[PDB]
RNA sequence: AUGUGGAACGGGGUAUUGUAAGCAGCUGCUGAGAUUAAGCCUUUGUUCCCAAGAUUUG
RNA sequence: GGAAGUCGGCAAAAUGGGAAUCGAUUCCCACUGUCCCUAUCUACUAUCUAGCGAAACCACAGCCUGGGGAACGGGCCAGGCAAAAUCAGCGGGGUGGCUUGUGGCAGCCAAGCGCGACGUUGCUGGCUCUUCCUAUCAUACCGAAGCAGAAUUCGGUAAGCGUUGGACCCACUAAUAGGGAGCUGGGUUCCUACUGAUGAAGUGUCGUCGCAAUGGUAAUUCAACUUAGUACGAGAGGAACCGUUGAUUCAGAUCAUUGGUAUUUGCGGCUGCCUGACAAGGCAAUGCCGCGGAGCUAUCAUCUGCCGGAUAACGGCUGAACGCCUCUAAGCCAGAAUCCGUGCCAGAAAGCGACGAUU
C-alpha cells in the first residue's frame, strides 16, 4: 500500500488504471506520477502515458484486466494505435461501441469476475466475456450502479461503500468469491474505486488516506508479503 | 485523425468542417454542412431526400456491393501493431481498391445506361 | 501580477537571451546565410 | 483552539493616529463658505460618520477575535483562569465593548445637531467637538488595550489542544526524567536544562501509535506555573504519567515524590497512572504500588532504556480504558525498492526530466517505449488518410495475401 | 464632479489618428538590430496575401493541457515568388538621422520594376535608366567609384528588391520595389553580398526557414467612413478634446502583426506542398477550385498562423523579428498532420477531384 | 477556494451560453429538478455585462423544483452540458441538446451518485469527481 | 521653469486684501 | 499606343438548389435541370476593339 | 439565455392566459433583441449632378493657458503658437492663499515674558459619458509587529493599470477607494472646436525609394503544474524565486471553420390569378415557407499584444564633518506596475536626402 497524488489531487483512480498485467497513466501534466509509479512496477509490467479521447480520466474511460483492456466509442484511431504498440502481443485491446462511455465505472472487473452496470448493453456484456474472459454479472453495489467507481477489485480482496448492509456484504462477497469489506478510502469519500487501483501484488491510494484506511486496505489485500 | 462519415448525406467529413450533435442517448451525429444539420432539425428522412447518399443506395441507385480485392474496408476496433511492409504494401492496396471501385463504378452506369 | 515593464521580467528575459534559448537561433540564422 | 488569529491590538496613540489619518484620507476635504448649507453640513456630518465606523470597526474585531471564556471548553477556561484572570479579561473586554456603546452615542448625538449648521464654523466645531469627544473616550481605556495585547501576544504563544483526541498527561517532580520521556516518545524539542520548572507552561506532543494519534501534554514540575499544571489534569480524558526518580539522581526524594503523587491522587483519579522509576541506570513505594493502577515501569534515563517499552505500555493501558492464481512476476520477488541514494538503483523520467530542463521544457517522448521491432523507426510518423481513406482500416498482417489472391481475380476479369 | 461609473477607454490612444494609410505597400519602419559578429544575411521579404486554410497539426507543448493531441488553426497562405535585387543603398550616421548617401543600380531593369516609375507604362517612351544602362556599359569604373563610398563612409547598406508579380496570377503588372537592409557583416561585406545578388532572385526558402517568428506588416481592409459605434466600439461647458470618441474613417490603416509563426514554406516546381508524412494522397496548396477571388498558387507559398491584416491579393511584408523573444511557443518545431484544401467558395465537401470522384457516381459528363 | 476549487487542470476558453437567471436541468440522482443560475465564479469587472457560464463552470443555484431539503442553500452547481454550440480545441463544433448541470459543495464532489446523460469531458476534466461519477464521458 | 505646485505670483485682489487686513491686525494689537 | 494587350460572349472547374420541361415506361433518361459573378478560378475557343482627342508642364 | 433592461414587460411575441388579493396588484407557467450584444437585409433621406432657389441672424469678428481688482472677455498684458482654398460629419463653445486630525470647564505646575506653552489631574437621485487630483481599495516594491509557516495588521514610494453583476441588503471579484472640472423620475396643492477627406505652392518639372523633428501610445489581473506535502511546524496546517501552461479585462486585426443575416429575389415547394384543353410558362406593393453561395459579421468565430536607461520609498560601500561613529556632505552600488526612451501609429501638407528621365 502506497500514497501517491496526481498532481495536487487526491483521486488517483480517476487519472489512472491498474491491472495486473500493465499500468497505464495520464499524458500531459506531471510525470511525477508517472515515476511513482515506474518506481514500483517498472521491472514488473509496462507502464503506458497514455491518453484516451484527448483525456486525462482514463482510469475511469478503460476498463481492463490481466488479459484484456477496453477503450470507449470516443478514443480516438491514433490512440488505440498508441496504445496497441505499447502494450505487449499477449495483450488484446478492443474498442466498445456502449452507450455508457464511461468503461471505469460502468464495469468493475478483476482477473476472473467482472460485475457491470445493471444497464449495459447485451452486446457490450458478449464483447467484456469475449475479451475480458471473465464471468459477467449485472448487480449494483450499495443500491448505486457505477460499480467501477463505487468497487475496488483484486484477485484476493475488493472493497465497498460502509453504507452497504451486511447480507448485502454476503451476497456480494458470495457472488464474487473473493473477500470483501465495507471500508472508505481518501479520509471519508466513498468513492473506492476513485481513490483506489490496485493489482494483485500492490496497492496506490490517494496521499490523503488515513494510516487507518492504509491498515484496512492492506489487510484485506495480504500485501505484507 | 478520421475522415468521418456524415449521418445525412453519407459524404465524408473532415476535421473543422461541419456539426457534432450529441443526443441524451449518448447517440453522436456528425453533419458535414449546414444544408444537412438544418435538414436534420427539420427531421427529413434521408431515404427520402433525393441528394443523399443514403436515398441513393437504399433506393437501387448504387451497387448492392462491393466485395472489392476480398476486403474493402472496415471499422476495426482491434487495433494492429504497426510494420512498415504492412504499411506500404497496404498503401499500395489502397490505390489498387481505387482502380478497381472506378472500374466498377464505370461499367455499373453504363449498364444502367440501357 | 508583475507586468511587462517589470525589472525583473526584463531582467531573466535578457538570462534567457543570454543562454542557448537563442543559440538556436543562430545557427538558425547560419543555415540560410551559408546556403 | 488556534489563538493565533487574533489582529495585533495598537497602542492607544497608533489607533487614534490611524483612525484619524483614515478619516482625512478616504473622505472629502475641501469646502467653500459659499456652498449650499446643506453641502456643508453634509460634508462634516460624513466625517463624523465616518470617524465613527472606523472606529467600532476596529473595537468590533477585538471583540469578536478573543475567545468568549464562558463558550469554551473548561481546559482552556481554567487555564486562561490561571494565566489571565477571568475577571480582569472580562472587565477589560466590556470595557471596550462599553467605549464601543459611547462613541456611536456621541456620533449619533453630534449628527443630529449638525442638521442645524447655520455656518461653516459651527458645523466645524461639532466635527471638532465630535472627533475630540471620540478620541477621549478611545484614550480611556489605555490600560484596557495595553493588557490586551499582552494577553494576545501570550495567546498567540499557547499550544493548539485538543482534549476530544486521546491523549496521556505527563506530570510529577521539576526535571524528573518527564521532560526526557516526552521529547523520546515524541517529536517535540521540548528543552531540557539543569534549571529547575524549565517547562514554564505546558507542552503538547502528538505520537503515532496503534495506528492512531495520542497527544501527550508535558505538565509543569511539582505556584502559577503549578496551578496551570493542575488545571491541565483537571478536566483531560487521559492516564497519569507520572515519573518517580528511583536513584534520586534528579534531586527529588523517592519518599517526597511518593507523597507528592499521594496527595494529587484525588486529582489523579479516573486514570491509569504508571510508577515509573526514572534515572535507574543513573518502604513509601509499597503504599503507592498498593494502589495497583500505576504500572512499574524502570527508567533509565541516564542509558535511555525502557522509555519506549514505558510509551508502549501506557498506550496499550489508555486503549484499553477507552480459481485466483496471483501470477507475480519473479522480478518482483527480488526487486529493488527505489530509493534514491543507493547507486543500484535505476533512473526514473523524473531524473531524465531534471536533466533535460524540467517541469515544462522536457518534452517526454510517447514513442520512446513502444514494442517495436526497431528502436530507429521509433520517431517515424505512420500515415493516417491517403486518398479520402485511412490506412489504419487496412492494417493486417497478412494482407498481402489478400493483394496476391486479388491479382488473379482481375487477370481472370481482363481475360 | 466625479463620474459615477466608470469603464476603461473605448479606443486605443496608440493607434490614431484613424486616417487613410498614405502607402499601399507596409512599410518596415524598423529593422532588426545589425550586428558584425554574423556576417550577411537579408531581413525581410514581400508577398501576397492569396487566402487562408485551416491545418491540423499535432502539438508538442510540454506542460500544456492539450500536449500530444491534434489541433486545428487557421492558416494564412502568402504566395512569395523569388524577387531580383536591382539596387543597393548606403545609409550614413549623421547627427540629424540616417541619411542615404548614394543608390546604385543594376543594368538589367525588368519591365516588372521599370513599370513602377510610371502611371501610364503605355504612353511612355521607356526612356528611364536608359542612360544609367549606357554608362554602365562605357565604363564600370564609376560604379566601382560608389560602391567604394558605399563600403567607405555609409554605415547601413540596404538592397533595393521587386517582386515578380507577373509570376503570380495577379491582374496588377506593376512590380512592388523596396528596400530589405542587409544584416550583418562589415559594411564590405554587404555591399559585395549586393553586388554578386544584382540582377539575380532571392527566394523565401533562403530568407525565412519553415519555424521562426517573424512580423507581418501591411495595410488593413477598408470599411469606409463609419460612425462612433462601429469606429470606436461606444455603446461642464467645454471644448470638444481629441480623446473624445468622434465619427470617420475606419480601416485601411497600417498595421503590425507581430510574432507569427511560419507553418510551412512549400516551392511552387513540388507538386506535393499540400501533402504531409500523415496525408500523402498527391495535392496543391491552392484550394479545390481556386482561391477565392485570388486565383491557383504556382510559386512558393509561406503559411502562417492566425489571420494577417488586409484582404486576398494585397501585398504584405514579412520582416524578422526585432528582439528574440524565445517563448516555447515560438521555440517548438511544427509538424504539419492535414491540410485543407476543400471548396472555400461555398460548403466545400471534397479535397481533391480525384478522391471526389470515387463518392461520386460516373457523371454523365 | 471555490475559484478553481480542485480543478486538477485549466479550462480552454468556451463559448457562453447559460447567463443568470438561466433555467436548467439537474443531471444527478440527489433528488433535485430544476436549477436557476444566481451568479457565476470567476467573473471580473465588466460594465454591463451579463455573467455567464459554459461546461464545467462552477455556478451558484437555486433548486426551484426539487426536494426541499435538497433546497435553502445558494449551492455550487457544475454546468455539465450546454445547447450553445461551442468549438472544442481540436476543431470540432459540439453543443448537447439541453442545459444540464449538478449540484455540488464548495469542494468539488457533488451530492449525488449517478449522472443521467451525457457529460462533456471539459467538465470531466476539470472536476474529477464528476467523472469518477458520470455514466458517459463525451 | 516655474517648478513649483503653487504661483508665485498674486492676484491684485489678494495682494490688495493683504494691505486690508494687515492694517486692521495692528488696529486690533493696539 | 499591337501586346505571354484588353473587352463581350462560349466551354470547363467550383459552388447553390434538389432530380426539371419533355420523352416516356413512382421509375428511366436524371445527383438531373436552373443559376454561377455581378467584389469565384481557368481559357491554343470565337467575335470585337486599341499604335486617339483635349489640357498643364524648363 | 429569457425581463437579468428600465422607476416598469414602454414596444413587440406567445392568441396575450391560469390561479389568488383589493379594473388594479401579486404569484406560477408561457413568449419574445427590453437586455447580455449587437450583427445583417430593404426603401426613403442625407451624397453628387442639371434646373430653380430662400429665411432667421448680422457693431466687428473669430485658437488656448495664466493675469487683467469686478464681469472675466474676443479685443488689453505675458506666453504656447501661427501658411492659401476647401468637402462631408458631429454639436462642445453663444466672490477669504478659505479649506483638512485631534471637544468644553477648573486646578497643579512653570521654559520664560498678572499671564504663561506642552503636559498632569478632576465629569455628561439615477441612466450612460471625456479627462484630471491622491487624500492608494486592489496590483508592484519596501519597513515595522508573537511576523514560526500560511493568512494578516499598520506605515512609506507609487495614480502605470483596474475599481462589477442584482432586489443598505447578497453574491462575484485581486478590489468592488475617495473627489474636481446628452436624459428622466418621484417630491410640496454662422464662426471656432473635435473627427475624418482633398488641396495650389517654392526646392527647375514629374515621379520612385527613403530619412525622422514632433505629436500619441497599451497592455492588466488571476490560478495551474512541478519547485511540495519540501522550507516552517509536536501537530494542525504549509509558502516562495527560476521554468512552464491557461484564463479575466482591454487593445489591434481577420473570415479557413461555426452561427446569424437574404434582393443571388439563386433554386425548390404551397395558395390564388392569367391563355379552350395535355402541357407551357408568367403574375401577385419582397404573396407564404425551406435551403441559400458571396459579402458583412459575432470574447456566438480565429489570431496577435516588447525591452534599455534614470530614479522614489528603502538596503548598503567608502568616507569626513566631529582624531570615534555615520548610507551623504564629495562620490558609488543595488532598488517600484514609477519617469524617459525602444517598439507601435501619424509624417512638418512652409523639414529633408538619394535615384530616374527630362520636351
Amino acid at each position: 500500500a502506497l500514497r501517491a497524488q496526481f498532481e495536487n489531487s487526491n483521486e488517483i483512480g480517476v487519472f489512472s488504471n491498474l491491472t495486473n498485467s500493465y499500468a497505464l497513466v495520464a499524458l500531459g501534466g506531471s510525470e511525477n506520477f508517472y515515476s511513482v509509479f515506474e518506481a514500483e512496477l517498472g521491472d514488473v509490467v509496462p507502464v503506458v502515458h497514455t491518453t484516451i479521447g484527448g483525456t486525462r480520466i482514463i482510469g475511469r474511460l478503460t476498463c481492463g484486466n490481466r488479459k484484456g483492456l477496453l477503450v470507449p466509442s470516443s478514443t480516438t484511431d491514433n490512440e488505440l494505435q498508441h496504445l496497441r504498440n505499447s502494450l505487449p502481443d499477449p495483450v488484446k485491446i478492443q474498442r466498445v461501441d456502449e452507450r455508457l462511455s464511461a468503461l471505469g465505472n460502468i464495469v468493475a472487473c478483476n482477473d476472473y469476475v467482472a460485475l457491470v452496470h445493471p444497464d449495459i448493453e447485451r452486446e457490450t456484456e458478449e464483447i467484456i466475456a469475449d475479451v475480458l474472459d471473465v464471468e459477467v454479472f449485472r448487480q449494483t453495489v450499495a443500491g448505486n450502479v457505477l460499480t467501477g467507481s463505487y468497487c475496488a477489485l483484486s484477485n484476493q480482496g475488493a472493497l465497498v461503500h460502509p453504507r452497504t448492509s451486511i447480507q448485502e456484504q454476503d451476497e456480494l462477497s458470495s457472488l464474487l468469491q473473493v473477500p470483501l469489506v465495507a471500508g472508505t478510502i481518501n479520509r471519508g469519500s466513498d468513492v473506492i474505486g476513485a481513490g483506489l487501483v490496485v493489482n494483485d501484488w500492490c496497492a496506490f491510494a490517494g496521499l490523503d488516506t488515513t494510516a487507518t484506511e492504509l491498515a484496512v486496505c492492506e489487510s484485506i489485500f495480504k500485501l505484507q508479503d | 485523425m478520421r475522415v468521418h462519415t456524415c449521418y445525412f448525406c453519407s459524404g465524408p467529413v473532415y476535421p473543422g468542417h461541419g456539426i457534432m450533435f450529441v443526443r441524451n442517448d449518448s447517440k453522436v451525429f456528425r453533419f458535414c454542412r449546414s444544408k444537412c444539420h438544418k435538414n436534420f432539425k427539420m427531421k427529413r428522412n434521408p431515404r427520402k431526400v433525393a441528394w443523399t447518399k443514403a436515398y441513393r443506395k437504399a433506393h437501387g441507385k448504387e451497387m448492392v456491393y462491393d466485395t472489392a480485392l476480398a476486403v474493402t474496408a472496415a471499422r476495426r476496433n482491434v487495433p494492429v501493431r504497426y510494420d512498415r511492409n504492412v504499411i506500404a504494401t497496404t498503401l499500395n492496396a489502397m490505390k489498387r481498391v481505387s482502380q478497381v471501385h472506378a472500374k466498377r463504378e464505370r461499367l455499373f452506369y453504363k449498364k444502367r445506361l440501357a | 501580477t508583475s507586468g511587462p515593464r517589470d525589472n525583473n521580467r526584463n531582467k531573466w528575459a535578457k538570462k534567457h537571451l543570454k543562454k542557448g534559448k537563442r543559440a538556436k537561433n543562430s545557427n538558425f540564422s547560419k543555415f540560410l546565410k551559408k546556403k | 483552539a488556534v489563538f493565533k488569529n487574533i489582529t495585533p491590538i495598537p497602542d492607544v496613540n497608533t489607533f487614534l493616529d490611524v483612525v484619524l489619518s483614515r478619516t482625512q484620507r478616504k473622505t472629502p476635504t475641501v469646502i467653500r463658505s459659499g456652498f449650499k448649507i446643506s453641502r456643508i453640513r453634509g460634508f462634516y456630518g460624513r466625517k463624523v460618520k465616518f470617524t465613527q465606523d472606523t472606529i467600532t470597526e476596529k473595537l468590533d474585531s477585538i471583540l469578536q477575535e478573543f475567545p468568549k471564556l464562558n463558550d469554551i471548553h473548561p481546559f482552556h477556561a481554567d487555564l486562561l483562569n490561571i494565566l489571565y484572570d477571568r475577571d480582569h479579561l472580562k472587565i477589560a473586554l466590556s470595557q471596550l465593548s462599553t467605549a464601543k456603546h459611547l462613541v456611536e452615542n456621541v456620533a449619533r448625538d453630534y449628527i443630529r445637531l449638525l442638521k442645524y449648521g447655520d455656518s461653516l464654523y459651527r458645523c466645524k466645531q461639532l466635527k471638532r467637538a465630535a472627533l475630540g469627544r471620540m478620541a477621549t473616550i478611545i484614550k480611556r481605556q489605555k490600560s484596557s488595550l495595553e493588557f490586551l495585547e499582552q494577553v494576545r501576544q501570550h495567546l498567540s504563544r499557547l499550544p493548539a489542544i485538543d482534549p476530544n483526541t486521546r491523549t496521556l498527561l505527563v506530570c510529577g517532580y521539576p526535571n524528573v526524567g518527564k521532560s526526557s520521556f516526552m521529547n523520546k516518545v515524541t517529536r517535540a524539542q521540548v528543552d531540557v536544562q539543569p534549571y529547575a520548572f524549565t517547562t514554564k507552561s505546558l507542552f503538547v506532543g502528538h505520537f503515532d501509535y496503534k495506528y492512531l494519534r495520542w497527544q501527550v501534554i508535558d505538565t509543569p514540575g511539582i505556584n502559577t506555573i503549578e496551578m496551570q499544571s493542575i488545571t491541565a489534569m483537571a478536566h483531560l480524558r487521559s492516564a497519569v504519567l507520572y515519573f518517580m526518580d528511583l536513584s534520586e539522581m534528579c534531586g527529588y526524594s523517592v519518599a517526597a515524590q511518593v507523597k507528592l503523587y499521594h496527595s494529587i491522587k484525588p486529582l489523579f483519579a479516573n486514570k491509569v497512572t504508571i510508577l515509573v522509576l526514572n534515572k535507574i541506570d543513573a518502604e513509601l513505594l509499597q503504599t503507592i504500588i498498593d494502589d495497583g493502577n500505576v504500572k512499574v515501569v524502570q527508567t533509565s534515563c541516564v542509558q535511555d532504556i525502557g522509555v519506549m517499552d514505558v510509551r508502549t505500555t501506557a498506550c496499550e493501558a489508555l486503549l484499553a480504558a477507552r480459481a485466483r492464481p496471483a501470477c507475480i512476476p519473479d522480478s518482483v520477488k527480488t526487486r529493488r525498492a527505489y530509493d534514491a541514494n543507493d547507486p543500484n538503483r535505476r533512473i526514473l523520467a523524473r531524473d531524465i526530466e531534471a536533466a533535460n530542463g524540467g517541469a515544462g521544457v522536457y518534452n517526454v517522448e510517447l514513442r520512446d517505449k513502444y514494442i517495436l521491432q526497431d528502436p530507429s523507426w521509433k520517431y517515424d510518423r505512420m500515415p493516417e488518410l491517403l486518398d479520402g481513406k485511412n490506412v489504419a482500416d487496412f492494417v493486417d498482417p497478412e494482407i498481402e495475401a489478400k493483394l496476391l489472391a486479388l491479382d488473379e481475380e482481375e487477370e481472370r476479369l481482363e481475360r | 464632479s466625479h463620474c459615477k461609473f466608470e469603464q476603461p477607454r473605448h479606443g486605443s490612444l496608440g493607434f490614431l489618428p484613424r486616417k487613410r494609410a498614405s502607402r499601399q505597400r507596409g512599410k518596415v519602419k524598423a529593422f532588426p538590430k545589425d550586428d558584425a559578429s554574423k556576417p550577411v544575411h537579408l531581413t525581410a521579404f514581400l508577398g501576397y496575401k492569396a487566402g487562408m486554410t485551416h491545418i491540423v497539426r499535432d502539438l508538442d507543448r510540454p506542460g500544456s493541457k492539450m500536449h500530444k493531441r491534434e489541433i486545428l488553426e487557421a492558416v494564412t497562405v502568402i504566395e512569395t515568388p523569388p524577387m531580383v535585387v536591382v539596387g543597393v543603398v548606403g545609409y550614413v550616421e549623421t547627427p540629424r538621422g540616417l541619411r542615404s548617401l548614394t543608390t546604385v543600380w543594376a543594368e538589367h531593369l525588368s519591365e516588372e520594376v521599370k513599370r513602377r516609375f510610371y502611371k501610364n507604362w503605355f504612353k511612355s517612351k521607356k526612356k528611364a535608366f536608359t542612360k544609367y544602362a549606357k554608362k554602365y556599359a562605357e565604363s564600370t569604373q564609376s560604379i566601382n567609384r560608389e560602391l567604394e563610398r558605399i563600403k567607405k563612409y555609409c554605415s547601413v547598406v540596404r538592397v533595393l528588391a521587386h517582386t515578380q508579380i507577373r509570376k503570380t496570377p495577379l491582374a496588377q503588372k506593376k512590380a512592388h520595389l523596396m528596400e530589405i537592409q542587409v544584416n550583418g557583416g562589415s559594411v564590405a561585406d554587404k555591399v559585395e553580398w549586393a553586388r554578386e545578388h544584382f540582377e539575380k532572385t532571392v527566394d523565401i526558402k533562403s530568407t525565412f526557414e519553415q519555424n521562426e517568428m517573424i512580423d507581418v506588416i501591411g495595410v488593413t481592409r477598408g470599411k469606409g467612413n463609419e460612425g462612433t459605434t462601429a469606429r470606436w466600439g461606444t455603446k461642464h461647458p467645454a471644448n470638444v478634446q481629441w480623446t473624445v470618441a468622434r465619427a470617420g474613417n475606419a480601416g485601411y490603416m497600417h498595421r503590425t502583426q507581430l510574432n507569427s509563426k511560419i507553418y510551412r514554406i512549400g516551392a511552387g516546381d513540388d507538386a506535393k506542398n499540400a501533402s504531409t508524412d500523415f496525408d500523402a494522397t498527391e495535392k496543391r496548396i491552392t484550394p479545390m477550385g481556386g482561391f477565392v477571388r485570388y486565383g491557383v498558387v504556382e510559386n512558393d507559398f509561406v503559411m502562417l498562423n492566425g489571420a494577417t491584416p488586409g484582404p486576398v491579393k494585397r501585398v504584405l511584408t514579412l520582416r524578422k523579428s526585432l528582439l528574440t523573444h524565445t517563448s516555447r511557443k515560438a521555440l517548438e518545431p511544427v509538424s504539419l498532420k492535414w491540410i485543407d484544401t476543400a471548396s472555400k467558395f461555398g460548403h466545400g465537401r471534397f479535397q481533391t477531384p480525384a478522391e471526389a470522384k470515387q463518392f461520386l457516381g460516373t457523371l454523365k459528363k | 477556494s471555490r475559484g478553481r476549487g480542485a480543478a486538477s487542470g485549466t479550462k480552454y476558453r468556451m463559448t457562453l451560453g447559460l447567463p443568470v437567471q438561466a433555467i436548467m436541468n439537474c443531471a444527478d440522482n440527489s433528488g433535485a429538478k430544476n436549477l436557476y443560475i444566481v451568479s457565476v465564479f470567476g467573473t471580473g469587472a465588466r460594465l454591463n455585462r451579463l455573467p455567464a457560464a459554459s461546461c464545467g463552470d462552477m455556478v451558484l443555484a437555486t433548486v426551484k423544483k426539487g426536494k426541499p431539503d435538497l433546497r435553502k442553500k445558494i449551492m455550487p452547481a457544475i454546468v455539465v452540458r450546454q445547447r450553445k454550440a461551442w468549438r472544442r480545441k481540436d476543431g470540432v463544433y459540439l453543443y448537447f441538446e439541453d442545459n444540464a448541470g449538478v449540484i455540488v459543495n464548495p469542494k468539488g464532489e457533488m451530492k449525488g451518485s449517478a449522472i443521467t446523460g451525457p457529460v462533456a469531458k471539459e467538465c470531466a476534466d476539470l472536476w474529477p469527481r464528476i467523472a469518477s461519477n458520470a455514466g458517459t464521458v463525451v | 521653469v516655474s517648478l513649483k505646485k503653487k504661483s508665485k505670483r498674486r492676484t491684485t485682489r489678494l495682494r490688495s486684501r493683504i494691505e486690508k487686513k494687515a492694517a486692521e491686525s495692528k488696529r486690533k494689537q493696539k
